[PDB]
């Protein structure tokens, strides 16, 4: 015919395009992160926009204004009511009615704004020491870890032209429910990075997605370890981490995969393991209770649930994932670990 | 949460424990009978003649 | 505690309907159907090999002119194929490649698909461009089915369906019961009603006009992967990690067969009927796509022409073929 010869042409020009999108897809670099939630997943994806592609500009950093406001109030919110099940005290009684009317406002708040009589409210509890003894002992609730960070500059992020910096949106956590990708070349190489943390879903109706990746790099919050066990009592979240990471690294889909650890958090437990003993993650731990030991040991309880020994390695390394330049020189570490 | 699933599960059960149902048997005999009125133009069932298969 | 009485409450309320369907079990389709011949040893061959994506597929979906369809692979391509010649019409390069279903809209106008992104994206074959992304899932894009150029039902990872207004792009009505994520969707013939399946291993029957659950099936003891209406409307397959396939009744409210045997232990991915409904074929872990006699719940025959899982199949409206697509990037046409 005369259109049939145009349909093969046209099937072959699109078997053209499709053989240099497969070439050109065959010579990334893919990693996926993997970790339980607060972990450091959606902090190593910023940090390779930060690293790689000139960070953020003034109107994406606009942008976080709003969950910036959203996360220091349930912060606050999130230690008021601790407060009330761990039997403290304000420090001031008067802050009872400031804790009254940070509930009163939280639900007429406007998004992306903050008012002068909201802010007065969280400066003064966050100040109040029985605030603060419940804030130190975080350890028996459940806070996120830039709790502080923001409560601590109220000040400045609280001013009506408040602009997020680089460091605030690094901070941030935005709760996307489906899949993160970013993009970067590295040493003429083409890199993808994947974080699923934001999904919620069965996690083995896709993790097969993955199986092909170049390396995963799966992390671990180090500070963890002293969380107290709660309503759910199986086992603590350091070993829950623990059993997914067994998971993950003895993995069927993952067997040509370079396996990558990050003992994330790293700020978080030099701090810690000055009064809290590993011990109560660990009870059988005889070792001192000192960062350079404590630290060693949880290595080798992660590094010990590899199977595949003999034929695979697990590479480890110490991190800070709020710290560009620890972060940046990680990453070179994994550059050489999974290039060759 | 949770409690907030039971109340609407516990709902949706004293909805469907309403319904009226058919016989498996009567259902079973129309599925059958649709079944065998149309089975034997079914060309995954009785074939294609190389002639007429639009995928020869 | 209040949530002790609720949670006895919801169990002897699902007794209540256990015994009400045993009440109506008056005798099994095996029985009923004892008389009828076997359909024989059914031998289908590879007619056609669709060459082309360079990673896992994981869904497809014909055309409803039997010749025309759709595939997507986590290569990041959606192909849409002349199945009569193997030409490739169109290679449509998505925005996301964690693509995990697709769609040929009944009009032939349009495809959709989607997956981890948690959005159903819509393009128009028609101008190829991305006509709409509908954003709304907080959970995988599933499978999505749509009714006609303006509307599409979708299943999520998210534990809930949606059933969306393309133009305006939002949720018109949102379907909320599963406990699990809901993993396939059909929709009714008269499009009046859908089925989903879901990892809560249940099966819902669903009314599109008033948002509602009508039913609940229940029976499978492991995840509901794959669902497929039977072509009359009264009934409707599924397909399960517990290696079985089962048909369900609507008027009787229950499971009418199983479709089993000792030796298969592997998930089931999709399910088809053939067009007269004797025929239920499945895809399995296995590699292999198992044909069924729906009638005699006998092994009829088996499609085995791939190296990796059989992770989707369809069979055409005509009847003529049956499309299997496989993580082994393949998809063969055979009758
Ligand atoms: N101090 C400190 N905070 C961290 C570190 N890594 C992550 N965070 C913070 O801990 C919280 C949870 O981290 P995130 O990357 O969102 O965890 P994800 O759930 O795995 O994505 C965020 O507020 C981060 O700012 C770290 O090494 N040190």
């Amino acid at each position: 015919s005369a259109e049939d010869k145009a349909a093969v042409e046209r099937s072959k020009m699109i078997d053209r395009n499709l053989r240099e999108d497969g070439e050109k897809a065959a010579r990334e670099v893919k990693l996926l992160l993997l970790g339980a939630g607060e972990s450091g997943k959606s902090t190593i994806v910023k940090q390779m926009k930060i690293i790689h592609e000139a960070g953020y500009s003034e109107e994406e950093c606009k942008q976080y204004k709003a969950v910036v406001y959203s996360n220091t109030i349930q912060s606050i919110i999130a230690i008021i009511r601790a407060m009330g099940r761990l039997k403290i005290d304000f420090g001031d009684a008067a802050r009872a009615d400031d804790a009254r009317q940070l509930f009163v406002l939280a639900g007429a708040a406007e998004e992306g704004f903050m008012t002068a009589e909201l802010a007065g409210v969280i400066k003064r509890l966050w100040k109040d020491s029985g605030v603060q003894a419940c804030f130190n002992r975080s350890r028996e609730y459940q806070l996120n870890d830039s709790a502080a960070y923001y409560l601590n500059d109220l000040d400045r992020i609280a001013q009506p032209n408040y602009i997020p910096t680089q460091q605030d949106v690094l901070r941030t956590r935005v709760k996307t429910t489906g899949i993160v990708e970013t993009h970067f070349t590295f040493k003429d190489l083409h890199f993808k990075m994947f974080d699923v943390g934001g999904q919620r879903s069965e996690r083995k109706k896709w993790i097969h997605c993955f199986e092909g990746v170049t390396a995963i790099i799966f992390c671990v919050a180090l500070s963890d370890y002293d969380l107290v066990l709660a309503e759910d009592e199986e086992m603590n979240r350091m070993h829950e981490s623990m059993k997914l990471f067994d998971s993950i690294c003895n993995n069927k889909w993952f067997t040509d995969t370079s396996i990558i650890l990050f003992l994330n958090k790293k700020d978080l437990f030099e701090e810690k393991i000055k009064k809290s003993p590993l011990t109560i993650c660990y009870p059988e731990y005889a070792g001192s209770n000192t960062y350079e030991e404590a630290a060693a040991y949880i290595q080798c309880q992660f590094e010990d649930l590899n199977k595949r020994k003999d034929t695979k390695e697990i590479y480890t390394h110490f991190t800070c994932a709020t710290d560009t330049k620890n972060v940046q020189a990680a990453a070179a570490f994994v550059f050489d670990a999974v290039t060759d | 949460t949770e409690k907030d699933k039971l109340k609407m599960e516990v709902d949706q059960l004293k909805k469907e424990v309403t319904l009226e149902r058919m016989l498996v048997s009567k259902c079973c005999e129309e599925f059958r009978d649709y079944v065998e009125e149309r089975s034997g133009e079914d060309p995954l069932v009785k074939g294609i003649p190389e002639d007429k298969n639009p995928f020869k | 505690s209040e949530l002790d009485q609720l949670r006895q409450e919801a169990e002897q309320l699902k007794n209540q309907i256990r015994d009400a369907r045993k009440a109506c079990a008056d005798a099994t389709l095996s029985q009923i159907t004892n008389n009828i011949d076997p359909v024989g040893r059914i031998q289908m061959r590879t007619r056609r090999t669709l060459r082309g994506h360079l990673a896992k597929i994981y869904a497809m979906h014909w055309g409803t002119d039997s010749r025309l369809l759709v595939s997507a692979s986590q290569d990041g391509k959606l192909i849409i194929w002349d199945s009569y010649t193997t030409n490739k019409v169109h290679a449509i390069p998505l925005r996301s490649s964690w693509v995990m279903t697709c769609a040929y809209a009944p009009s032939g106008n349009y495809v959709a698909c989607g997956g981890l992104d948690n959005i159903c994206s819509i393009y128009n074959l028609k101008t190829v461009r991305v006509s709409r992304e509908l954003a709304g899932h907080t959970g995988y894009l599933s499978c999505c089915r749509f009714l006609d150029d303006n509307q599409i039902v979708t299943s999520s990872g998210d534990t809930t369906c949606a059933l969306w207004d393309i133009e305006t792009g939002q949720q018109t009505t949102t379907f909320t019961g599963h406990t699990g994520d809901v993993m396939s969707l059909s929709l009714a013939p008269d499009t009046r009603l859908f089925v989903s399946g879901a990892c809560d291993a249940s099966a819902k029957l669903w009314d599109v006009r008033e948002g509602m659950c009508r039913q609940t099936f229940t029976g499978h003891e492991s995840d509901i992967n794959a669902i497929c209406f039977f072509p009359n409307g009264n009934a409707f397959a599924t397909g399960s990690d517990d290696a079985t396939c089962r048909l369900f009744d609507l008027r009787a409210d229950q499971e009418l067969m199983t479709y089993s045997h000792d030796n298969i232990i592997c998930g089931i991915t999709s399910v088809s009927f053939s067009k007269s409904g004797r025929l239920l074929l499945a895809g399995y872990d296995d590699f292999n796509c198992n044909v069924w006699d729906a009638l005699k719940a006998d092994r009829a025959g088996v499609l085995a022409g791939h190296d990796n899982r059989v992770s989707c199949l369809g069979v055409t409206d005509d009847g003529m073929a049956v499309a299997t697509g496989s993580w082994d990037s393949f998809l063969k046409i055979w009758n």
